[PDB]
């Protein structure tokens, strides 16, 4: 488990990371904007890991 | 709305159903009577 | 999502994309070998059964980036498969 | 920190342009992913 | 063998495990997994790869 698990928390942490220099950008809406691009992915990784 | 999404739901009873189909019994009736026990000896 | 939302990119979306995501990959899959790493060796009498695990896991992730990340598909496959024809 | 630099390197490199490489390549690489499944 | 001589097999096993099984389990492991990759992304090509 251990391992897909830290997996699902390292994606949306460091993908705040890159749009915090990407395009300069600390706030609460970089966070909510990288998870544009990454709750699509999530949902269905969820739907087939199953 | 849109298809695909759907259409997966929809596959989804094109299995479970029919794996049911694989995996319950075909038999007749059901039970119905009350069910009973019956004891039974023998003096010859 | 570039492809999309964004530009066409025929091959310079596939590119645009791991051109700003490969550090997760590598984050990810590098993390896990070494979170494996204790089973694998390491302990060698409590369970045996920690080897039978983490042999075929560092033998799956190894070959699971340098690889899905390269060479062979992940990339490759998108090109011939969304495009080519329809 | 080099550390930095350096991850910077091989990303837009080197890999990236490797990258670029690849894809125009792909009868080979095919060829190769066929031979893995063997 | 001789008359009056059957076999029957004690008693190991009903259905094994890379044997039998293994197959019909990872055969909708499939049948799933291409499903769920389209329940989120539409195409015919995004779940091959």
């Amino acid at each position: 488990a251990i391992g897909l698990l830290v997996d699902d928390a390292i994606v949306v942490v460091e993908n705040v990371e890159r749009v915090m220099a990407e395009e300069g950008l600390p706030p609460k809406e970089a966070t909510r904007k990288s998870m544009g691009q990454i709750q699509g992915a999530l949902v269905g990784i969820a739907m087939v890991l199953s | 709305d849109r298809p695909i999404f759907a259409w997966v739901i929809a596959i989804i009873i094109m299995l479970a159903g029919g794996l049911a189909i694989l995996k319950l019994p075909v038999a007749q009736y059901p039970t119905i009577a009350p069910p009973a026990v019956t004891i039974s000896a023998s003096y010859p | 999502d570039l492809m999309d939302k964004e530009g066409k990119g025929l091959i310079e979306a596939t590119l645009d994309a791991v051109r700003m995501r490969l550090r997760p990959i590598l984050m990810t899959s590098l993390a896990f070998i070494l979170g494996v790493m204790p089973l694998v060796i390491s302990t060698g009498a409590g369970s045996g059964a920690q080897n039978a695990v983490g042999t075929g896991v560092m033998g799956g992730m190894v070959t699971a980036t340098v690889l899905a990340i390269f060479f062979v598909p992940v990339f490759f496959v998108v090109v011939r498969r969304r495009f080519s024809r329809k | 920190f080099g550390w930095f630099n350096r991850m910077f390197e091989k990303s837009t490199h080197h890999y990236t342009d490797s990258v670029g490489g690849i894809l125009r390549s792909t009868g080979r690489y095919l060829v190769l992913y066929l031979i893995i499944v063997v | 063998l001789p008359t009056g001589v059957g076999y029957d097999w004690t008693g190991s096993y009903q259905e094994r495990l890379s044997g039998n099984q293994a197959p019909s389990l990872y055969a909708i492991s499939l049948i799933v997994v291409f499903l769920c990759l389209a329940a989120l992304y539409e195409s015919w090509s995004i779940p091959f790869s």
